[PDB]
């Protein structure tokens, strides 16, 4: 098991990022804490859309 | 390669990317489908490549999984593109 893994958008305090794999079929929205605002989540959000990635494929993961 | 098109971060800097991260969102694939409370863990290697250990609580096993990998930059370590191997 083995792949690409591509920082595509990183905000200036390194706190929120936008990961992509191989192809179109994988992203993924990372933090430094387990819950993000509804602002940054449409800013990842547009940022994926304007890439060409389908953001219905998002699973919004379980966090404490 | 990236795929055709998308931004990649071109002033990277891997040592403010290290320690966890909790993944709020993913497409979903086989390798990592039920897990929940998923961190990916970066620490830098003396070889220049990241060590990796991502985590994440499997509630049909009712326990705790992590599965690590070796990640090395395709280029400049200031371009934010690596490919990882898992072990």
């Amino acid at each position: 098991f083995y792949g690409g893994y591509n920082v595509i958008a990183l905000d200036r305090e390194y706190r929120h990022a936008l990961v992509c794999g191989p192809d179109r079929d994988y992203l993924w929205i990372l933090s430094r804490t387990p819950t993000i605002s509804d602002e940054v989540k449409q800013e990842m959000l547009a940022v994926a859309t304007r890439e060409g990635f389908d953001v219905s494929k998002f699973i919004w993961v379980q966090q404490p | 390669t990236p795929p055709r098109g998308v931004t990649v971060v071109n002033n990277f800097d891997a040592k403010r990317y290290l320690g966890t991260w909790y993944e709020i969102a993913r497409f979903d694939h086989r390798f990592e489908r039920g897990l929940e409370k998923v961190t990916a863990t970066y620490s830098l290697r003396d070889d220049g490549g990241l060590n990796v250990i991502n985590k994440g609580y499997n509630p049909d096993r009712g326990m705790w999984q992590q599965s690590e990998g070796k990640a090395y930059f395709t280029g400049a370590p200031t371009r934010a593109a690596l490919k990882v191997s898992f072990f």
